[PDB]
């Protein structure tokens, strides 16, 4: 594979800490 | 910008997310691939998270959507090297890749992993630090 598996994965947990509540 | 090497890489990405093959990625699907790399959202959480890449508002993922998301801060990239970095020597070796990408429901190749890890490398030392790992991502 290369780049687009890691930052799929990378830019999901980004996602996870920008969206977290409370 | 974007090849159709890299748009067939993306799919493939999509079906880690996707686990039933059914073409959308649910908030069921979302919260299972979280918690495989060691988060725990809520239920709203994952709505939330659904709704920001949910272009049409269906409540799912589409893989359009999901190509788009991926067209295109310090914690949330320090947060996710954390995730890859098993333990916590600062640097991803291919075997702690190797290990999240089987947690996600992929079995590849001692070959697929190491050329992940050759695209991210900068130095050639043969794993991936923190500064390449900000690269990759920017
Ligand atoms: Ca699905
Ligand atoms: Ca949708
Ligand atoms: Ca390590
Ligand atoms: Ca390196």
């Amino acid at each position: 594979k290369k780049k687009a598996t890691f930052r799929a994965i990378t830019s999901t947990l980004a996602s996870s800490f920008k969206r977290r509540r409370s | 910008q974007l090849t159709e090497e890299q748009i067939a890489e993306f799919k493939e990405a999509f079906s880690l997310f996707d686990k039933d093959g059914d073409g959308t990625i649910t908030t069921k699907e979302l919260g299972t691939v979280m918690r495989s790399l060691g988060q725990n959202p809520t239920e709203a959480e994952l709505q939330d998270m659904i709704n920001e890449v949910d272009a049409d508002g269906n409540g799912t993922i589409d893989f359009p959507e999901f190509l788009t998301m991926m067209a295109r801060s310090e914690e949330e990239i320090r947060e996710a090297f954390r995730v890859f970095d098993k333990d916590g020597n600062g640097y991803i070796s291919a075997a702690e890749l190797r290990h999240v990408m089987t947690n996600l429901g992929e079995k590849l190749t001692d070959e697929e992993v190491d050329e992940m890890i050759r695209e991210a490398d900068i130095d050639g030392d043969g794993q991936v630090n923190y500064e390449e790992f900000v690269q990759m991502m920017t």
